[PDB]
């Protein structure tokens, strides 16, 4: 057989960043910009909490496409895009990569 | 030959191991999995004849 050494003791290394995004005031935004000009934020420099927005029942459908919700309170990036937009009637299930 | 793609998004197995649920990271173990059995075999075969 083989002979591996275990690792001694598990760390945990994430810093103490303390503000927090205001997605509450894009989700609760007073206007919402047309599907033709879809409004377009970044937001960085805060602690975005995904677990509130999945475990709220005020949405209709979460989908997430490369990366799974459940782990988006661990993982890091560099920066994120809000594109904020309105379509009504049919076709709203196109609005995915690799559609017609 | 450990750093090739071989068609799934990420060359290293640690990142789409540890951001996406298995169900969806099988597809991407399978196609480095058989990438590097491949280069495994061919070095073998390489070796034998010298």
């Amino acid at each position: 057989s083989n002979f591996r050494v275990q690792p001694t003791e598990s760390i945990v290394r994430f810093p103490n960043i303390t503000n927090l995004c205001p997605f509450g005031e894009v989700f609760n935004a007073t206007r919402f910009a047309s599907v033709y000009a879809w409004n377009r934020k970044r937001i960085s420099n805060c602690v975005a909490d995904y677990s509130v927005l999945y475990n709220s029942a005020s949405f209709s459908t979460f989908k997430c496409y490369g990366v799974s919700p459940t782990k988006l309170n661990d993982l890091c990036f560099t920066n994120v895009y809000a594109d904020s937009f309105v379509i009504r009637g049919d076709e709203v299930r196109q609005i995915a990569p690799g559609q017609t | 030959q450990l750093s090739s793609n071989f068609g799934a998004i990420s060359s290293v197995l640690n990142d789409i191991l540890s951001r996406l649920d298995p169900p969806e990271a099988e597809v991407q173990i399978d196609r480095l999995i058989t990438g590097r059995l491949q280069s495994l075999q061919t070095y073998v075969t390489q070796q034998l004849i010298r």
